[PDB]
DNA sequence: TTTTCAACATATATTAGTAATACTTTTTCTGAAGATAAAATGACTCCATGG
DNA sequence: CCATGGAGTCATTTTATCTTGTGTCACTTACAGAAAAAGTATTACTAATATATGTTGAAAA
């Protein structure tokens, strides 16, 4: 919303050329670093809430959906279930088979 | 939210939108929507279109389908593969439904043949005449005038009559006409390939060229078959004078149409850089020489055949010098001073063709009062364009846009140079502009790989994609409007035929004078967008 | 939710569902991996599903 | 120049001569009093006024110095761009005739909108 | 020599009025392996002229 | 008329690349500076008060 609106009161009467692109594309960084992993930062450097403390965990977007047990495979096919029970175990053999 | 957004009726329908609904605000119905489907989905067979429609298989297709051809809203074709029966194949009629889209100024089209017969009901018949031709599609004068009533002048009914002919109304359409001139290229240029009496197996370039060439030479007749052949115009009749031949099925040809409707487009062009005089002079001009100019009928064949390196501009300076020559000798040397108000001595007024310099006409035989043509329309078309942002982008937007094309890909630095203002506002009048196009963007990369701010950038035209910037005008509101005619049906949709079959109340003449005024409001607009959108499509 | 603490309940895997596959058990799967766990009513447009 | 406005200050008096220089002066009461057809055979004038320009700038009336020939090209570049006035060969200009915008269709001019109530309106946004 | 006094004085705070200057702020404001491809490799062939 | 030279297209490698990698608990802990604006601290005045502070010094032991 911010950079975009930015662009939305730009355009209309200030910035310039050389000056909008580089929002713009940010905006492309932005909307396509929201859906999947991808770019990092190749020296694009952040905006509003950084505070440049180098933080690698950026998304939680397409990595939600995507490997390990995010959703997909652990959380959908794998649910986690209820009515359960867990324990050690002892032998009874007294007691039948089944 | 609201739904007066009028999103979806808006923004994902190009192309084909407006024909789905020009159709339907005529036709309608079922005839509609299989056309929808026909542009949409490409050519398209028979029995394939019920597979989506669902539209009573072979029933609607069928019935609708020759309840478009009698009105030619589709190209029709039928063969075989080499399994054997048959089949047939479709697409949407050429500009087609085009020929609806006009149907006013095909009635304007009156004032050419208006004279000679004036503020008569011979104007209304002539009017009743082709709004009936159209509407029924093809004709026989044969059949219509014997629906027309008996025991009346026969040559005096006609009207058309000895003016059937003319430039524009009708020519026979005959059989492979209307199927599809790309295709018609493809089983014309059969015969060539097809028919090679095993010269050489050296060369395909012996076989290539020479057949272009015999696609081409044979080609020539194809269009100018229909052109004009004497069959309509010569026949004279028993107890009677030159006659058509309306034993043949005629319909309008548009190309006489495009012609008309555009000369007045170059009259509204000349018409401001000389004076309202001689500017007349240019009006009448035309008349005699609107017949022969190919115009939005020499295109023809640029569809279909792949361009060239070279062919491509031995196909374009053809186009160039040819009927400047040899209809040149058709045109104008000495006109007859045709009509005229000026008066008294009036040969040095007609001297003033000169006074056309820039930037068009103005070229002859070397000192005989003439014009250049087949190289003036593309020396003229190219500039017809004017002002198309103009009382609507703001006049500012027009100086540095038009400075945009004197130089090419040149950076707002020196923009701001040999254009003028505060940077403020070019910032504005052109960013502003880069969103409806136009401009586009050239960049290049400076101390950097590519990045965001290290580089310099420079702007362009394309004048392709500016030229094409208008042609949302179709989608623009030619979807909105003619909508705008049909969404407000409603109102009195109740009411309307309610007043057609009465012929009362006051709320019924209260909305009559308001939908109505609404209406010719809405065709108002029609006629000026027509009028705008007449340039982009061709030419 | 995961572990003890917080809570109960727990998983079968993606290798474990397997297992219940092979013996092809439907109504028990079905009554593992959808009753039990989230059972949930959704109300879709026939047209244009949503 | 400088950098900033009262440009146009100067383009709209140097229009207003370059009109003169085309065909006779305004001559604008009735249907039509342009130029008589320029004079006698419009061909036989051909004129420009650029050199001339800077003698007229002499007239000054202004704040300011005096100016070069190649600025005043450029000066004259703008009034290309606005379509006021014409280049031909080189240093020759003309004008467009537009002082008669200064006063179906095209002219945006002498045209105005609807604007209220109906919602059935052309515009060149709301497609986009 | 030292200590207590004293004593002298001078800030310290209020409320003003100026008036003027100087001085900080603030607020704009911008300059791990195995598919996929890309390109260099090379053979094929159309097509050039000439003895 | 035909062998030649030159190029144009078209298989074919080999380089540059990216997605994965057994399962479950149970805790765990946007650059910086520039300019404009707002406002203020002295900068004198009495004028009462009553500590602090310094010094010093004078006065006394
Ligand atoms: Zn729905």
């Amino acid at each position: 919303v911010w950079t975009s609106s930015l662009i939305k009161a730009g355009l209309d009467k200030g910035i310039s050329i050389n000056n909008m692109m580089e929002h713009w594309d940010y905006l492309q960084l932005t909307v396509a670093m929201y859906i999947n992993s991808d770019s990092v930062n190749p020296a694009m450097l952040p905006g509003s809430s950084n505070g440049g403390g180098k933080v690698k965990p950026i998304r939680g977007f397409c990595q939600r959906l995507k490997g390990k047990q995010g959703r997909f495979r652990g959380n959908l096919s794998g649910k986690r279930v209820d009515f359960s029970g867990r324990t050690v175990i002892s032998p009874d053999p007294n007691l039948s088979i089944d | 939210v609201m739904t007066i957004s009028s999103l979806e009726q808006r923004t994902l329908n190009p192309d084909l939108f407006l024909y789905k609904e020009l159709v339907k605000a005529h036709l309608g119905e079922r005839a509609a929507s299989v056309i929808g489907m026909l542009v949409a989905l490409g050519r398209l067979s028979v029995r394939e279109l019920v597979e989506k429609i669902d539209g009573m298989d072979v029933d609607s297709v069928k019935t609708t389908l020759v309840s478009l051809t009698q009105l030619r809203c589709v190209k029709y074709l039928q063969e075989t593969a080499i399994s054997g029966k048959k089949t047939t194949y479709y697409y949407y009629n050429e500009e087609g439904i085009h020929i609806l889209l006009y149907s006013g100024l095909i009635i304007d089209e009156i004032i050419t043949q208006m004279r000679v017969n004036d503020e008569e009901e011979h104007k209304q018949l002539v009017a009743e005449i082709v709004q009936n031709v159209i509407s029924l599609g093809s004709l026989t004068v044969e059949d219509y005038l014997s629906s027309v009533t008996s025991d009346s002048m026969k040559y005096t009914i006609s009207s058309l009559f000895v003016q059937l002919c003319e430039m524009g109304y009708l020519i026979q359409i005959s059989k492979l006409h209307y199927t599809p001139i790309e295709d018609l290229w493809q089983f014309l240029y059969e015969k060539h390939y097809k028919n090679i009496p095993r010269n050489s197996p050296l060369s395909d370039l012996k076989k290539r060229s020479q057949a272009k060439m015999n696609a081409k030479t044979d080609f020539a007749k194809i269009i100018n078959k229909p052109n004009e052949l004497s069959q309509i115009l010569t026949v004279d009749p028993k107890t009677s004078l030159r006659i058509v031949k309306p034993t043949v099925s005629l319909t309008i040809n548009l190309d006489r149409f495009m012609k008309g409707r555009r000369s007045k487009q170059l009259i509204n062009l000349a018409k401001t850089r000389v004076g309202s005089v001689t500017a007349q002079v240019y009006k009448i001009a035309l008349r005699l020489t609107e017949q022969k100019s190919p115009k939005i009928r020499d295109p023809l064949t640029q569809t279909g055949l792949l361009q060239d390196l070279e062919e491509a501009k031995s196909f374009q300076d053809e186009a160039e010098l040819v009927e400047e020559k040899t209809p040149g000798l058709t045109f104008n040397a000495i006109d007859l001073a045709r009509h005229l108000p000026s008066a008294s001595l009036i040969n040095s007024h007609l001297k003033i063709l000169a006074s056309s310099n820039f930037p068009f006409l103005n070229e002859t035989k070397p000192g005989v009062y003439y014009v250049p043509y087949s190289k003036l329309m593309p020396v003229l078309k190219s500039s017809v364009y004017e002002y198309v942002i103009a009382s609507t982008l703001g006049p500012s937007a027009m100086r540095l846009s038009r400075c945009i094309r004197d130089n090419k890909l040149v950076s707002e630095k020196i923009i701001n140079s040999t254009a003028l203002m505060k940077e403020k506002d070019i910032r504005s009048t052109l960013a502003s502009l880069i969103r409806y196009n136009s401009v586009e963007i050239q960049e290049v990369p400076r101390t950097a790989d590519r990045s965001a701010s290290r580089a310099v950038f420079l702007f362009r035209c394309k004048e392709t994609h500016s030229y094409n910037f208008m042609r949302q005008n179709l989608e623009w509101n030619m979807a909105n409007l003619l909508f705008k005619k049909e969404k407000l049906k409603q109102e009195n949709s109740t009411l309307l035929k309610k007043a057609n079959r009465d012929d009362l109340l006051p709320s019924e003449l209260n909305q009559l004078k308001m939908v109505n005024e609404r209406e010719l409001n809405v065709f108002a607009r029609l006629s000026r967008l027509l009028s705008l959108w007449e340039v982009f499509q061709m030419a | 939710t995961e572990g003890r603490s917080r809570d109960g309940g727990l998983r079968l895997g993606e290798m474990e569902r397997d297992c219940v596959i092979a013996y092809g058990a439907s109504q028990l799967l079905l009554e593992r991996l959808m009753i039990s766990s989230d059972a949930f009513e959704v109300d879709v447009c026939d047209k244009c599903g949503l | 120049e400088l950098d900033i406005e009262f440009i146009n200050s100067l383009l709209t008096i140097v229009w207003r001569f370059i009109s003169e220089n085309t065909f006779p002066n305004g001559f604008k009461n009735f249907e039509n009093g342009p130029k008589k057809n320029v004079f006698y055979a419009p061909n036989v004038k051909n004129y420009s006024t650029t050199q001339e320009i800077l003698e007229f700038i002499t007239a000054a009336q202004v704040a300011n110095v005096e100016l070069t020939p190649s600025n005043i090209r450029s000066l004259c570049e703008v009034l290309v761009y606005d379509d006021k006035l014409e280049k031909v060969t080189h240093d020759c200009y003309r004008v467009t005739l537009e002082s008669i915008l200064q006063m179906s269709i095209f002219n945006y001019f002498k045209m105005f909108p609807a604007s209220k109530h109906d919602k059935e309106v052309v515009y060149f946004d709301e497609w986009t």
